[PDB]
C-alpha cells in the first residue's frame, strides 16, 4: 500500500552517506551556498532518475535488475560488461567505503581530540566486513530482523543531529553563512566531483526492483510514493547540512575527518559518546545490505551465458548464497587495503553513473523507436533526457578531473570487450581448458557444499 | 554441475570433511589474528596531552582605544558611533577591547570626580548597555579603563591615597554588575603601596567570576621593578615599556625576551611596547612589519593600540596631540591641511592591497587565533647568525612554527644549527613558508633549511609538521 511504500523507500534511501559526503562536497565547491545548491540539485536529479527506473521497470516486466534493462534494449555485450564491471568495480568499492567510515567512527571514543593511525582503522574495517559476511552466510531470518533494528538506528542517528541543529538556529540566530555565495575563488574543473559526492548521499533507489502487481492500485501508487518520499529526504538532507554549518565554519570542516564528532564535541551534555555509536550503527546497516541484491543479480546473469553456474548455487542446509560471498570478499579486501575514500568514490562513480546514464538513455530509445509495448504510466520526455544528459556530461568531464583514479575504470570497461569474445562468442578454444575448469567447479562445489536447487 | 543427490554422497566422505574443517579453522585464525594485531596497534599508540582549558584573553589580541573622540572623528565621538565599527574590529579578529576612561573627571579635586558616573560627552548608560549587548552578540569582550585622574598630569591624585583606593572598590563591584569583562589601571608607579592594592583588586575581580581580567600598566623599563609587582600575583597582566628601550641589534632583543621568560618562569605574560602609545613612536617606519610578526608569535597576549594596523604616524602629519592622533578611515578623514593624506595612508586604501600592512595584520591575527601551536605551544629559541632572532613554537603533535627575523640592515644567511632543542620538535630538513614581510617570495614553496638567505629587515613564518 501507500504508507508501507514510503516507509520502505525512506528506509532504503537514507543511510550514512550524509556523514561521508559533506566534506567532499565543500572541498570541491567553494562556500556554503554552492554546496547547499549542490545538495538540493542532487535531490531532484535522484528523483528524476528514480522516476525513470520506475517507468522503465514496469514496461519490461522481466525478472528484475537493470542488467535485464540493458539487455532487451541492447541485447548482447552492453549487458555483459555491466555484470563484469559490477563485481569488478562497483560492489567491492561500495563495501570498501561504508566499511572505512564504520571503522573510523568506532575508534572515536578512544582517540578523543587526537590523531588515529590508518593501519588501526583498516584492520577494524576488515573485521567488520567479515562479521557481516559470516552473519550473511548463516541464516537470513536473523539477517533481516537485524536490518530492521539498524534501520531504526539510522533514523535516530539522523534525528539526534537534526534536533540540536535547529535549537542552535532559533536561539541567538547564530550565523556564519554570511557571504554564502563567496567561495574560494574558483571551482569549475572539479564541479562533477561534487556531483559524485552528492549522488552517493542518495544512493539506494536503483536496487528497489519495482514489480507491477504487488502494490495496491499500482497505476498511481509508485510515482506518488517516489515523489513524496524523495522530497522528504531532500528536506531532511538539506536541513542537516544547515545543522552542520550552524556550528562549524567552512574551514574547520576541511581539516576535520569526522564532522559528526565535532558537531557533538561542542554540543555536549556528558553523553556525546552517543553519536559515534549511532553513526556506527548507521554505517553497519548499509554494510549489512551487502551480498543480497548481488545474489539475485548473479542468479539472473547465470541463467543465460554469463558468470559460470558455480555462482548462484546455494548451500544445502541453511539455504544462503555462499560463493557470492567467496567471490566478493578478497576483492573488497584488496580495494580496502589500497587507497582512500577520495579515490574509491571516483573509481566506482565513473562506471556506476556511466551505466545508469546508458540505461536511462535506452529508456528513451525504447520509447520512440518502439511505440508499442504499452505503458502503465509514463513520464515527460524531458525528465530522463535531462538526467542522462547531466550524467554523461559529468562523467565525461570527470576525465579532466583526476584521471589516474578514474582512468583505471575506463581501461577496465574497455578491457570488458576483450573479455567478451574470449568467453561468450567462442566454442571451447582448448580442450585443456574445459576439462581443467570442470574439475575446478567440481572441487569447490564439493568444498562449499552448494547446489543450484 | 553436480546435482543434489550426487553431492551428499561425495561430501560426506572422510578427508573431504577434514579438509573443510581445516580451512574453516584457518579462516577463523586469520580473523582473530587481524583482531589481535589491531588491538596491539591501538595500544602501542603514543599518548596525547590534555588541553589546558584556556580563558578568553589567551586566544587573541587586545585593542586599546584610548581617545574615543579621535577614533571616528570630531562630533561623531560618542558611544553610539562605536557600534558601527565593531564589524571592522571583528574583521581584525581582536578578542578584547580596552575602552578609555569614560567616567566623569574634572581636575585635581577628588570630591567632584567619581568613577561611577559617566561623562555626558561620551554617551548614556543605555547606550553603554547597547554596546555591551551588541559586543556580546559579536563575541567581543569589553574592558573598561578606570584610571581616576585621566585629564591631568598626576593621574593618581598625589595628595592622599585612601579615598582613591576606596572608590575603586566601589567601582569594580558596580560595573561588573553591568556586565563588563575586565578592568585596566594605568601608571601604577605613581600609586603608592601598589602591590598591596593590586592584590585586593585582583581578588575582587576574580571574586565576581573567573573569566574577568585586570591589566596593570607601568612605564618602568626595569626588570626588577616588574618582578616586584609580580610577587603576590600570577593572574596579573602587566604592560610596561620593557621592550621599547632599544632593539637595534637582534642579540639585545633576543636576550631581552629570553631573560624575561627565564626570570618569570615560563608563565603567561603580555607582550607590548608601551601602555598608551603607538608602535610608530618607538620604531622607524620599516620595522613595523618585523615587530608585528614578532609580537603575534611570542608566548603571551599581544596588546596593540588603535591605528597600529595601518601604520598610523603622528610625526608624519601636521599639528596633533602625539598621544591621541586622529584615525584615518578614508581619504577625507584628516580635515585641514588638505591633500596631506594619500592612498596608502588610510584604511580603505590598504583594505585592497595584498602586500599592505593591514593585510599582514589580518593574516597574522587569524593565524594567532585559529592555529593550536601558536595558542599554547612551547617556546624554544636557539643560536643563529650574528644579527638574527629565530625561534620555534610547538604544542604536542600540531603544526610546528619557525620564525626567523633580521634586526639589521645587512645581507645575512641563517645558519641554523639546532643541536639543543627537544627531540619532539627538532629541525626537519625541508619546511614550507606561510608568509614573508617583504614582497619577492611566493607562499607555499618549501625550502630546505640550509641556504636561507635573508634580505635586510626580513622576517619569515616557516612551518613544518610532526614527524620523526
Ligand atoms: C586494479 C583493480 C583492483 C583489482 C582487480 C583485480 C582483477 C584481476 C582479474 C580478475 C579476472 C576474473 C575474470 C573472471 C571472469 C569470468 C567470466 C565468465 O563468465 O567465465 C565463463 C567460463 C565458462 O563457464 P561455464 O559457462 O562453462 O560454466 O568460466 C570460466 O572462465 C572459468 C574460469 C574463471 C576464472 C577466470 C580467470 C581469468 C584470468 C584473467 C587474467 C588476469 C589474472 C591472471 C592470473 C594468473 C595467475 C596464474
Ligand atoms: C596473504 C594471505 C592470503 C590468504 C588468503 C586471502 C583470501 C581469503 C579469502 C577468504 C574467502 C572468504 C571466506 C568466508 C568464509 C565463509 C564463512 C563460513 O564460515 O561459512 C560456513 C560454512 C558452513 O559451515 P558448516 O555448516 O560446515 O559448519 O563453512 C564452509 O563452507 C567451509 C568452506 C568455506 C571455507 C572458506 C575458506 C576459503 C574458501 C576457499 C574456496 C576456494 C578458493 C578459490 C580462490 C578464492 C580466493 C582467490
Ligand atoms: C532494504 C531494502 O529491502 C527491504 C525493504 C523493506 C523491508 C525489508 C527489506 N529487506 C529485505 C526484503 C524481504 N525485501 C526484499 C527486497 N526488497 C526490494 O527489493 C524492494 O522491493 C520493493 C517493494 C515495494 C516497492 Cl514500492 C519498491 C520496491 C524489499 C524486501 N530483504 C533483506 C535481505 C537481507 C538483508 C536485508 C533485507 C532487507 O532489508
Ligand atoms: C584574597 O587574598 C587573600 C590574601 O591575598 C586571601 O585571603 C583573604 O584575606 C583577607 C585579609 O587580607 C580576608 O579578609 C579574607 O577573608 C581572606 N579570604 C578567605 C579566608 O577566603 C585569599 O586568597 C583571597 N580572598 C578570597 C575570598 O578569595
Ligand atoms: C615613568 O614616569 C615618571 C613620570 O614622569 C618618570 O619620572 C618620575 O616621576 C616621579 C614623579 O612624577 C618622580 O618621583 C621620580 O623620581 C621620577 N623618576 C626619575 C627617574 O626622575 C619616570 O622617570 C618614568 N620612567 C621611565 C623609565 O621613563
Ligand atoms: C636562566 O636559565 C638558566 C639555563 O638557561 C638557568 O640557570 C641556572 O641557575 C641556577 C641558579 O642560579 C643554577 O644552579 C644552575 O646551574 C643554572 N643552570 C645553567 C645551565 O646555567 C636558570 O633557569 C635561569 N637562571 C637564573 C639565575 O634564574
Ligand atoms: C605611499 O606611496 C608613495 C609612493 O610610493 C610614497 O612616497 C614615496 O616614499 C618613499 C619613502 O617614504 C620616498 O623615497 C619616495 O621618494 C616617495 N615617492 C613619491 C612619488 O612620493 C609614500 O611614502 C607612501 N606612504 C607611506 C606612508 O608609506
Amino acid at each position: 500500500t501507500l504508507l508501507r511504500g514510503v516507509s520502505i523507500i525512506i528506509g532504503t534511501i537514507i543511510g550514512a552517506g550524509i556523514f561521508i559526503s559533506p566534506k567532499g562536497v565543500l572541498q570541491n565547491t567553494g562556500s556554503v551556498g554552492m554546496s547547499l545548491t549542490i545538495w538540493t540539485v542532487c535531490g531532484v536529479l535522484s528523483l528524476f532518475g528514480a522516476l525513470s527506473y520506475a517507468e522503465l521497470g514496469t514496461t519490461i516486466k522481466k525478472s528484475g535488475g537493470h542488467y535485464t534493462y540493458i539487455l532487451e534494449v541492447f541485447g548482447p555485450l552492453p549487458a555483459f560488461v555491466r555484470v563484469w564491471v559490477e563485481l569488478l568495480i562497483i560492489r567491492p568499492a561500495a563495501t570498501a567505503v561504508i566499511s572505512l567510515a564504520f571503522g573510523r567512527y568506532i575508534l572515536e571514543p578512544f582517540f578523543i581530540q587526537c590523531e588515529i593511525p590508518e593501519l588501526a582503522i583498516k584492520l577494524i574495517t576488515a573485521v567488520g566486513i567479515t562479521v557481516v559476511m559470516v552473519l550473511n552466510s548463516m541464516s537470513v531470518s536473523w539477517s533481516a530482523r537485524i536490518q530492521i533494528f539498524l534501520t531504526f538506528c539510522k533514523l535516530t542517528a539522523i534525528l539526534i543531529i537534526i534536533v540540536p541543529g535547529v535549537m542552535q538556529l532559533i536561539k541567538g540566530q547564530t550565523q556564519n553563512f554570511k557571504d554564502a555565495f563567496s567561495g574560494r575563488d574558483s571551482s569549475i574543473t572539479r564541479l562533477p566531483l561534487a556531483f559524485y559526492y552528492g549522488m552517493y548521499a542518495y544512493a539506494g533507489w536503483f536496487y528497489l526492483n519495482f514489480v507491477t502487481e504487488e502494490v495496491e492500485n499500482p497505476e498511481k501508487t509508485i510515482p506518488l510514493a517516489i515523489c513524496i518520499s524523495m522530497a522528504i529526504v531532500t528536506i531532511g538532507y538539506v536541513l542537516t547540512n544547515v545543522a552542520y554549518f550552524t556550528t562549524i565554519n567552512a574551514e574547520e570542516l576541511l581539516l576535520s575527518n569526522a564532522v559528526a564528532v565535532t558537531f557533538s564535541e561542542r554540543l555536549l551534555g556528558n553523553f556525546s559518546l552517543a553519536v559515534p555509536i549511532f553513526v556506527a550503527l548507521s554505517c553497519f546497516g548499509s554494510m549489512n545490505g551487502g551480498v543480497f541484491a548481488v545474489s539475485r543479480l548473479f542468479y539472473v546473469a547465470s541463467r543465460e551465458g554469463h558468470l559460470p553456474e558455480i555462482l548462484s548455487m546455494i548451500h544445502v542446509r541453511k539455504h544462503t548464497p555462499l560463493p557470492a560471498v567467496i567471490v566478493l570478499h578478497p576483492l573488497t579486501m584488496i580495494m580496502l587495503f589500497s587507497g582512500d575514500l577520495d579515490s574509491l568514490l571516483n573509481f566506482l562513480s565513473f562506471a556506476r553513473w556511466l551505466f545508469i546514464g546508458l540505461a536511462v538513455a535506452g529508456l528513451i530509445y525504447l520509447r520512440y523507436k518502439c511505440p508499442d509495448m504499452h505503458r502503465p504510466f509514463k513520464v515527460p520526455l524531458f525528465i530522463p533526457a535531462l538526467f542522462s544528459f547531466t550524467c554523461l556530461f559529468m562523467v565525461a568531464l570527470s576525465l579532466y578531473s583526476d584521471p589516474f583514479s578514474t582512468g583505471i575504470g575506463f581501461v577496465i570497461t574497455l578491457t570488458g570487450v576483450p573479455a567478451y569474445y574470449l568467453f561468450i562468442i567462442w566454442d571451447k578454444k582448448p580442450r585443456w581448458f574445459r576439462i581443467m575448469s570442470e574439475k575446478i567447479t567440481r572441487t569447490l562445489q564439493i568444498i562449499l557444499e552448494v547446489v543450484p536447487e | 554441475g553436480l546435482s543434489k543427490e550426487e553431492l551428499l554422497k561425495v561430501a560426506g566422505s572422510p578427508g573431504w570433511v577434514r579438509t573443510r574443517w581445516a580451512l574453516l579453522l584457518l579462516f577463523w585464525l586469520g580473523w582473530l589474528g587481524m583482531l589481535a594485531g589491531a588491538v596491539v596497534i591501538i595500544v602501542r599508540a603514543p599518548r596525547c596531552r590534555e588541553l589546558p582549558a584556556q580563558k578568553w584573553w589567551h586566544t587573541g589580541a587586545l585593542y586599546r582605544i584610548g581617545d574615543l573622540q579621535a577614533f571616528q572623528g570630531h562630533g561623531a565621538g560618542n558611544l553610539a558611533g562605536l557600534k558601527g565599527r565593531l564589524d571592522y574590529l571583528s574583521s581584525l579578529k581582536v578578542k578584547g577591547l580596552v575602552l578609555g576612561p569614560i567616567h566623569k573627571n574634572q581636575k585635581d579635586d577628588v570630591a567632584q570626580t567619581d568613577l561611577l558616573q559617566i561623562d555626558p560627552n561620551f554617551g548614556s548608560k543605555e547606550d553603554f548597555d547597547s554596546l555591551l549587548q551588541s559586543a556580546k552578540k559579536k563575541s567581543i569582550r569589553v574592558i573598561l579603563d578606570l584610571t581616576p585622574n585621566y585629564r591631568g598630569e598626576n593621574s593618581w591624585f598625589s595628595t592622599q591615597v585612601d579615598t582613591v583606593a576606596t572608590k575603586v572598590k566601589d567601582a569594580l563591584e558596580f560595573w561588573l554588575q553591568a556586565g563588563v569583562d575586565g578592568f585596566q589601571v594605568r601608571d601604577i608607579e605613581n600609586l603608592k603601596d601598589a602591590s598591596s592594592f593590586l592584590a585586593e583588586w585582583q581578588n575582587i575581580t576574580k571574586g565576581f567570576s573567573e573569566d574577568r581580567l585586570l591589566i596593570a600598566g607601568t612605564n618602568s623599563s626595569d626588570l626588577q621593578q616588574i618582578l616586584s609587582l609580580l610577587e603576590s600575583n600570577k593572574d596579573l597582566l602587566l604592560t610596561s615599556s620593557y621592550l621599547s628601550d632599544s632593539g637595534s641589534t637582534g642579540e639585545h632583543t633576543k636576550s631581552l625576551v629570553t631573560q624575561y621568560l627565564n626570570a618569570t618562569g615560563n608563565r603567561w605574560c603580555s607582550w607590548s611596547l608601551s601602555q598608551a602609545r603607538l608602535l610608530t613612536s618607538f620604531l622607524p617606519a620599516q620595522l613595523l612589519r618585523l615587530y608585528q610578526l614578532m609580537l603575534f608569535t611570542l608566548p603571551g597576549t599581544p596588546v596593540f593600540s588603535y591605528g597600529d594596523e595601518i601604520g598610523l604616524d603622528a610625526a608624519a602629519l601636521p599639528g596633533q596631540p602625539m598621544e591621541a592622533p586622529v584615525m584615518l578611515w578614508d581619504e577625507s578623514s584628516f580635515p585641514d591641511i588638505p591633500g596631506a593624506v594619500s592612498a596608502n595612508m588610510t584604511v580603505k586604501g590598504q583594505s585592497e592591497d595584498p602586500g599592505s600592512l593591514l593585510s599582514l595584520f589580518r593574516r597574522l591575527s587569524d593565524q594567532r587565533s585559529k592555529e593550536r601551536s601558536l595558542l599554547h605551544g612551547d617556546f624554544h629559541a636557539f643560536s643563529a647568525g650574528p644579527g638574527l632572532f629565530s625561534y620555534i613554537r610547538h604544542w604536542d603533535q600540531n603544526e610546528r612554527f619557525l620564525v626567523v627575523l633580521n634586526f639589521g640592515d645587512v645581507g645575512l644567511s641563517a645558519g641554523l644549527q639546532a643541536s639543543d632543542l627537544p627531540a619532539s620538535a627538532s629541525l626537519p630538513a625541508k619546511a614550507d613558508l606561510l608568509l614573508s614581510t617583504q614582497p619577492g617570495r611566493e607562499e607555499g614553496s618549501p625550502l630546505e633549511l640550509e641556504r636561507l638567505k635573508l634580505e635586510p629587515h626580513e622576517g619569515l613564518l616557516l612551518r613544518f609538521p610532526y614527524a620523526a
